[PDB]
């Protein structure tokens, strides 16, 4: 009576992993030639924000199991290594250096702080070497027991210099998936983390998205719209960390405040690095501000948000980070040829019950970016002053009876995507159909 | 509506959307090789067969070219006969999918079997 | 002092093998085989 029909384009899918790639805005740059994120060499971005609505159709997500994290988290590291190969290998510069302070009477926080050095370089010539002056920081040298100095590096890893054209600004990426695949978008305000979506819509490539490295915080980032919202995993284990999104941002200031001099020298048939060769004025501290009252108002409201299932009759105790190495304990944010070091315990000295801020900044130049032990990179340093203005959009805890304490938590540079990920999904397009109807 | 614009629909209603379905399927000439030169190389070729291994599919299920044409293998009712005049207007083509996903591997030999063995033997029969 | 096979076979050696840093060495104490060292004419 029935015979199988079947039917061509239908609009049916599963849950898949699949390649992925750029989109760029199209922009004319032609100044830094190229960036670290290699916006030249991809596909320009159609104008076309095609958004189609799906219509009284759920399904569940989990922004706990996006492989696009993994994905992204693979070619970030990798285009890092990239653009960072054919630049200058600081080998020999790995020597004895003697060293001594360089604001030998100064009572400030910057006091010991900046160190003058001395060096036996080799030149471009094979038999000619060179006495040379230059200023390191604390968080670069170690003592050897005008004491002998010694490099961080040296230990571990080999140095790179850091390409002195091009650029570290976090272009918007956008991530157009391949034909016969779509990107579901979850559009539910007060998202969970792991649940069905009602109001979905799919596109073909998602909106912009800023690599910003960045721990302890969310720079730049993209707002919340409603309310703060919390999202984890498990909410009753301590190993699992603390998303937090804010319906706000907070306006913060930071600066490197010192006229600066860069000198040049070449080291091999070719290679001539940079150093941070001398400071006009005179040395000063660099820091980030914050508006305090707006910063306690923003507080209070994430509280409330704690409050709703977890604590109610219970006091909120924010504690100071515990310990480790400095990526994991304090803020740490490159802003356009720095890296800083901003310690965070004014923030997070707070208990609860049922005029500005300023916070000390350090900076360094040796990097040990994602926690690979055998690369190091040597940034250069960058005449004049800094003067970056941010917003602020996350925030990343941890938690450790009728007492709470939360702790500012980092390290995992993936959980800076899932801020920005949880609203998709992969879904490969499956265009078959069998059904059976009145025809033979 | 659009490109997957009747996904929760009716699906005799999603039967008038196959075209707009087909078309948003399958540009920089000129590639390196670097990193995003890659994953573009990868974005060519996955594209092709995925469109293709179906494509191959129809040719051997003898319904060659765009049609929703019907077989003349008769539906076995073991596979959950459910009203199937009912509901074939009724719920959507997802949830109904996942029903039928249990037996598809057994359709589809036996689709490459019935009219497409047989049947493309018999008019060579006739040839004569 | 060896009578069997194994005689004259392993070979105590010494370097000045360049350390991490660039301007420091070091006199390092190995073990090498008949096969893989020549001579040059403690030789
Ligand atoms: C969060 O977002 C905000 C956006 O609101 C970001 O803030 C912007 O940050 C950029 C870079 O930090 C900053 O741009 C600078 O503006 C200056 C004033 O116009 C420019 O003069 C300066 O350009 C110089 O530096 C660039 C990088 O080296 C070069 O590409 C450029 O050619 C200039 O370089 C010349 O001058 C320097 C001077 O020392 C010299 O050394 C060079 O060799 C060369 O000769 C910057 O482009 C924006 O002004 C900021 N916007 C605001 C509103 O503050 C913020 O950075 C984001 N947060 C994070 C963490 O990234
Ligand atoms: C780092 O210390 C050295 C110590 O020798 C400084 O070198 C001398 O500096 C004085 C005044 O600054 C000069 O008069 C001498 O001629 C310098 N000596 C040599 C051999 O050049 C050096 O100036 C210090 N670095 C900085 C940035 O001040
Ligand atoms: C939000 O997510 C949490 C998990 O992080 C959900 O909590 C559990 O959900 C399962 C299935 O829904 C239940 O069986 C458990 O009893 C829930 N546990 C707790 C402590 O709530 C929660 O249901 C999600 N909420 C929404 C609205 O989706
Ligand atoms: C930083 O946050 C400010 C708001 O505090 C953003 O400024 C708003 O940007 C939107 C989008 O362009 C505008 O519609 C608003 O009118 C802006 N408000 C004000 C007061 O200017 C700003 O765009 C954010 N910048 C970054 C880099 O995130
Ligand atoms: C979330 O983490 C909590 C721990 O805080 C887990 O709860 C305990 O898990 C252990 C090991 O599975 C059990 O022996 C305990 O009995 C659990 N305690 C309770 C009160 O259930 C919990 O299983 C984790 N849940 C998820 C979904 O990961
Ligand atoms: C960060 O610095 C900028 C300028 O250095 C501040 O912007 C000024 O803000 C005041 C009041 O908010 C305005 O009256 C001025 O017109 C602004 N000037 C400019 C050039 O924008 C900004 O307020 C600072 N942020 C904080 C939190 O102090
Ligand atoms: C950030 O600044 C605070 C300033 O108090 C530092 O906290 C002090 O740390 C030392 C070293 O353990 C203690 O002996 C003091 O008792 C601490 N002060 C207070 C008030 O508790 C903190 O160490 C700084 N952050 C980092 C990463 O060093
Ligand atoms: C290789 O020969 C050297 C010859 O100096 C040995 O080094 C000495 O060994 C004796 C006993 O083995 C020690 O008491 C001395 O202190 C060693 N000298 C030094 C400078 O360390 C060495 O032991 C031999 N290698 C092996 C594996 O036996
Ligand atoms: C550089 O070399 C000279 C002579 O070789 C030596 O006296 C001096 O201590 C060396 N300085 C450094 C910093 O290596
Ligand atoms: C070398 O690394 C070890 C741990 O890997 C550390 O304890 C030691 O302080 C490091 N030495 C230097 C000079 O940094
Ligand atoms: C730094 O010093 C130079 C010296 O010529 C001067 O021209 C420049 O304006 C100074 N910049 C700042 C920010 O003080
Ligand atoms: C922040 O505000 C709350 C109430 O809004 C108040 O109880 C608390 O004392 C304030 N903290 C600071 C440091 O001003
Ligand atoms: C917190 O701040 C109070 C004053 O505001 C100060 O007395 C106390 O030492 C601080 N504690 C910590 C852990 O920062
Ligand atoms: C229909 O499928 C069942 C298994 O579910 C099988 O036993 C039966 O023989 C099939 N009917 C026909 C006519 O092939
Ligand atoms: C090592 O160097 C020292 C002094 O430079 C020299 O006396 C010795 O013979 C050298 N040994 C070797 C094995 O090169």
């Amino acid at each position: 009576n029935l015979w199988v029909t079947v039917y061509y384009g239908v609009p049916v899918w599963k849950d898949a992993e699949t390649t992925l790639f750029c989109a760029s805005d199209a922009k004319a740059y032609e100044t830094e030639k190229h960036n670290v994120w290699a916006t030249h060499e991809c596909v320009p971005t159609d104008p076309n924000p095609q958004e189609i609505h799906l219509e009284n159709v759920t399904e569940e997500f989990n922004m706990w199991k996006n492989n696009m994290v993994e994905q992204m988290h693979t070619d970030i590291i990798e285009l890092w290594d990239q653009s960072l190969k054919p630049c200058v290998k600081l080998t020999p510069l790995c020597v004895t250096l003697q060293c001594t302070n360089y604001a030998p009477k100064l009572r400030s926080m910057m006091r010991g702080e900046i160190k003058n050095c001395s060096f036996n370089m080799t030149t471009e010539l094979r038999d000619k070497k060179q006495k040379v002056y230059s200023l390191f920081y604390r968080l670069d040298v170690v003592q050897i027991n005008n004491k002998e100095y010694r490099l961080i590096n040296c230990n571990t890893s080999a140095i790179t210099q850091a390409c002195p054209k091009v650029s570290f600004e976090p272009i918007p990426i956008h991530y157009c998936a391949p034909a016969g695949f779509a990107i579901l978008k979850c559009k539910d305000k007060k998202f969970n983390g792991t649940g069905p979506c009602p109001s979905v819509s799919t596109v073909q490539c998602t909106h912009g998205i800023k690599p910003v490295v960045s721990t302890q915080l969310l720079l730049n980032g993209s707002l919340a719209e409603e309310e703060v919202i919390i999202r984890s995993e498990n909410i009753t284990n301590n190993a699992k960390n603390i998303l937090v999104q804010l319906n706000t941002p907070v306006q913060i200031n930071c600066t490197r405040p010192n006229n600066n001099t860069v000198k040049s020298i070449r080291i091999g048939p070719g290679q001539a690095f940079y150093y941070f060769g001398d400071v006009l004025g005179d040395v000063r501290m660099a820091h980030c501000n914050i508006s305090k009252a707006t910063w306690n108002e923003t507080l209070g409201k994430v509280v409330k948000q704690l409050r709703k299932h977890f604590g109610n009759n219970t006091i909120i105790r924010f504690a100071q980070s515990s310990g480790g190495d400095l990526e994991v304990t304090t803020h740490s944010f490159n802003c356009g040829g720095e890296f800083f070091y901003c310690n965070t315990s004014g923030l997070f000295n707070s208990t609860w019950i049922s005029d500005s801020l300023i916070l000390p900044c350090r900076i360094k130049q040796i990097i040990n970016m994602w926690q690979r032990i055998g690369q190091a990179m040597y940034a250069p340093p960058i005449q004049g002053v800094i003067r970056c203005v941010s917003n602020i959009t996350g925030l990343i805890l941890t938690r450790d009876s009728t007492t709470e304490t939360f702790r500012p938590g980092g390290g995992d540079m993936r959980d800076n995507w899932r801020s920005e990920l949880y609203k998709y999904k992969v879904v490969k397009i499956e265009p078959l159909g069998v059904a059976p109807t009145r025809c033979k | 509506l659009g490109f997957l614009g009747a996904a929760g629909s009716t699906m005799g209603a999603a039967s008038m959307t196959l075209t707009v379905q087909a078309r948003n399927l399958l540009q920089q000439h000129l590639l390196k090789l670097t990193v995003w030169g890659i994953k573009q190389l990868q974005a060519r070729v996955l594209a092709v067969e995925h469109y293709l291994r179906d494509q191959q599919l129809l040719g051997i299920w003898g319904c060659s070219g765009k049609l929703i044409c019907c077989t003349n293998v008769p539906w076995n009712s073991s596979w959950s006969n459910r009203n199937l005049s009912e509901i074939w207007d009724n719920m959507t083509w997802l949830q109904w999918d996942k029903e039928i996903s249990n037996y598809t591997q057994i359709i589809y030999g036996l689709l490459e079997e019935s009219q497409n063995q047989q049947e493309k033997n018999e008019q060579d029969l006739l040839a004569l």
